[PDB]
Protein backbone atom coordinates (compact mmCIF):
# COMPACT_ATOMS: atom_id res chain seq x y z
CA UNK A 1 0.00 0.00 0.00
CA UNK A 2 1.41 3.66 -0.92
CA UNK A 3 1.90 5.57 2.10
CA UNK A 4 1.73 9.25 1.15
CA UNK A 5 2.31 11.74 3.23
CA UNK A 6 1.72 15.75 3.73
CA UNK A 7 2.87 18.93 5.63
CA UNK A 8 -1.09 19.46 6.47
CA UNK A 9 -1.51 16.52 8.58
CA UNK A 10 -0.95 16.67 12.23
CA UNK A 11 1.48 15.10 14.56
CA UNK A 12 1.26 11.39 14.42
CA UNK A 13 0.40 11.46 10.51
CA UNK A 14 3.73 13.04 9.84
CA UNK A 15 6.87 11.13 8.75
CA UNK A 16 9.08 9.61 11.33
CA UNK A 17 12.80 8.34 10.44
CA UNK A 18 14.20 4.98 12.38
CA UNK A 19 17.38 3.78 13.05
CA UNK A 20 18.36 0.31 15.29
CA UNK A 21 21.18 -0.43 16.83
CA UNK A 22 21.95 -4.26 17.36
CA UNK A 23 24.79 -4.98 19.55
CA UNK A 24 26.14 -8.60 20.27
CA UNK A 25 26.88 -8.79 24.03
CA UNK A 26 28.06 -12.31 24.06
CA UNK A 27 31.74 -13.71 24.37
CA UNK A 28 33.64 -14.06 21.38
CA UNK A 29 37.11 -11.56 20.26
CA UNK A 30 35.83 -8.14 20.38
CA UNK A 31 35.65 -5.97 17.29
CA UNK A 32 34.14 -3.19 18.04
CA UNK A 33 35.93 -0.89 21.03
CA UNK A 34 35.31 2.28 23.18
CA UNK A 35 38.02 4.80 23.11
CA UNK A 36 39.89 3.78 26.09
CA UNK A 37 43.69 3.59 25.96
CA UNK A 38 45.55 0.41 27.11
CA UNK A 39 48.15 0.41 29.47
CA UNK A 40 50.90 -2.56 29.91
CA UNK A 41 50.54 -5.66 31.83
CA UNK A 42 51.63 -6.95 35.45
CA UNK A 43 51.39 -10.79 36.77
CA UNK A 44 51.87 -11.99 40.14
CA UNK A 45 50.78 -9.02 41.79
CA UNK A 46 47.04 -8.37 43.51
CA UNK A 47 45.98 -5.46 40.52
CA UNK A 48 42.56 -4.32 39.47
CA UNK A 49 41.77 -5.48 35.38
CA UNK B 1 26.52 -3.63 15.29
CA UNK B 2 24.02 -3.66 12.68
CA UNK B 3 22.19 -0.46 11.68
CA UNK B 4 18.52 -1.21 10.14
CA UNK B 5 17.53 1.80 9.05
CA UNK B 6 13.87 3.06 7.12
CA UNK B 7 10.91 5.60 7.58
CA UNK B 8 7.34 5.11 9.51
CA UNK B 9 4.42 7.02 10.53
CA UNK B 10 4.36 8.70 13.72
CA UNK B 11 1.61 6.74 15.61
CA UNK B 12 3.65 3.60 14.95
CA UNK B 13 6.59 4.38 16.46
CA UNK B 14 5.26 2.66 19.76
CA UNK B 15 5.52 -0.22 17.40
CA UNK B 16 9.43 -0.58 17.31
CA UNK B 17 9.69 -2.35 20.71
CA UNK B 18 10.23 -5.88 21.79
CA UNK B 19 6.68 -7.88 22.01
CA UNK B 20 4.46 -5.65 20.22
CA UNK B 21 1.98 -6.05 17.57
CA UNK B 22 0.62 -4.41 15.07
CA UNK B 23 0.47 -3.56 11.00
CA UNK B 24 4.48 -3.24 11.45
CA UNK B 25 5.31 -4.91 14.04
CA UNK B 26 3.23 -8.50 12.15
CA UNK B 27 4.26 -8.00 8.30
CA UNK B 28 6.88 -5.28 7.96
CA UNK B 29 9.45 -5.26 10.90
CA UNK B 30 9.52 -7.69 14.26
CA UNK B 31 12.20 -7.25 17.00
CA UNK B 32 13.06 -10.52 19.18
CA UNK B 33 11.57 -10.66 22.83
CA UNK B 34 15.16 -10.55 24.35
CA UNK B 35 16.15 -7.07 21.90
CA UNK B 36 19.56 -5.54 23.20
CA UNK B 37 20.11 -2.52 21.61
CA UNK B 38 18.74 0.75 21.26
CA UNK B 39 16.34 2.72 19.11
CA UNK B 40 16.69 6.25 17.53
CA UNK B 41 13.32 8.17 15.79
CA UNK B 42 13.22 11.73 14.75
CA UNK B 43 10.59 13.54 12.89
CA UNK B 44 11.25 14.51 9.12
CA UNK B 45 8.44 16.71 7.91
CA UNK B 46 10.48 19.00 6.27
CA UNK B 47 12.39 16.51 4.38
CA UNK B 48 9.80 13.41 3.60
CA UNK B 49 7.14 15.63 2.20
CA UNK C 1 -18.53 20.72 19.34
CA UNK C 2 -16.63 18.56 21.97
CA UNK C 3 -18.19 19.74 25.48
CA UNK C 4 -16.76 21.60 28.46
CA UNK C 5 -14.82 19.76 30.91
CA UNK C 6 -17.10 20.53 34.13
CA UNK C 7 -20.22 19.20 31.79
CA UNK C 8 -18.30 16.24 30.41
CA UNK C 9 -20.34 13.93 27.43
CA UNK C 10 -20.95 10.25 28.25
CA UNK C 11 -21.84 7.78 25.44
CA UNK C 12 -22.46 4.20 26.07
CA UNK C 13 -21.46 1.09 23.41
CA UNK C 14 -23.72 -1.77 23.29
CA UNK C 15 -24.11 -4.80 21.32
CA UNK C 16 -21.42 -4.54 17.87
CA UNK C 17 -17.73 -5.44 17.04
CA UNK C 18 -15.10 -3.39 18.51
CA UNK C 19 -12.07 -3.23 16.65
CA UNK C 20 -9.40 -0.81 18.28
CA UNK C 21 -6.97 -0.52 15.17
CA UNK C 22 -9.43 1.45 12.69
CA UNK C 23 -9.40 4.30 15.49
CA UNK C 24 -5.53 5.39 14.87
CA UNK C 25 -6.91 7.16 12.05
CA UNK C 26 -9.89 9.51 13.39
CA UNK C 27 -7.25 11.25 15.53
CA UNK C 28 -4.40 12.86 15.30
CA UNK C 29 -2.89 11.22 18.19
CA UNK C 30 0.66 9.51 18.97
CA UNK C 31 0.24 6.42 21.73
CA UNK C 32 -3.19 5.08 23.44
CA UNK C 33 -1.87 5.61 27.63
CA UNK C 34 -3.83 2.89 29.19
CA UNK C 35 -3.77 0.93 32.99
CA UNK C 36 -5.65 -1.74 33.23
CA UNK C 37 -5.21 -3.81 30.39
CA UNK C 38 -2.09 -3.20 27.42
CA UNK C 39 -3.17 -1.44 24.50
CA UNK C 40 -1.90 -4.30 21.77
CA UNK C 41 -3.87 -7.22 23.73
CA UNK C 42 -7.62 -5.25 23.26
CA UNK C 43 -8.99 -7.35 19.97
CA UNK C 44 -9.13 -10.37 22.20
CA UNK C 45 -11.10 -9.23 24.73
CA UNK C 46 -14.76 -8.95 25.09
CA UNK C 47 -16.22 -6.77 27.84
CA UNK C 48 -19.73 -6.38 29.15
CA UNK C 49 -20.06 -2.51 28.47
Amino acid sequence: QSYGFRPTYGVGHQPYRVVVLSFELLHAPATVCGPKKSTNLVKNKCVNF
Amino acid sequence: VYADSFVIRGNEVSQIAPGQTGNIADYNYKLPDDFTGCVIAWNSNKLDS
Amino acid sequence: RFASVYAWNRKRISNCVADYSVLYNFAPFFAFKCYGVSPTKLNDLCFTN
